[PDB]
């Protein structure tokens, strides 16, 4: 998630001298379905 | 004709303040080297 230009690889090198964190991010598979 | 600063990674002298962004030209880089002195620095070789 960047300042401005946007959303990057980000290799362990920078992460560490730009003071980053060396994340991925998570994605799930959701249904909507009908039940009250 | 001169040098202030340097791109970490695409190694290329760069020059630039504020409202000028952080970042490169050839390579979009955020990361910047400050570049060294001319004054000239001396050692004891001891
Ligand atoms: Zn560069």
């Amino acid at each position: 998630n960047e300042s401005d230009g946007v959303t990057h690889a980000l290799y362990p090198q920078e992460a560490r001298l730009r003071n980053l964190t060396y994340s991925s991010g998570l994605f799930v598979d959701v249904k909507k379905r009908t039940y009250e | 004709a001169t040098l202030k600063y340097i791109c970490a990674e695409c190694s290329s002298k760069l020059s630039l303040s504020r409202t000028d962004a952080v970042r490169c030209k050839d390579c979009g880089h955020r990361i910047l080297l400050k570049a060294r002195t001319k004054r000239l620095v001396q050692f004891e070789a001891r």
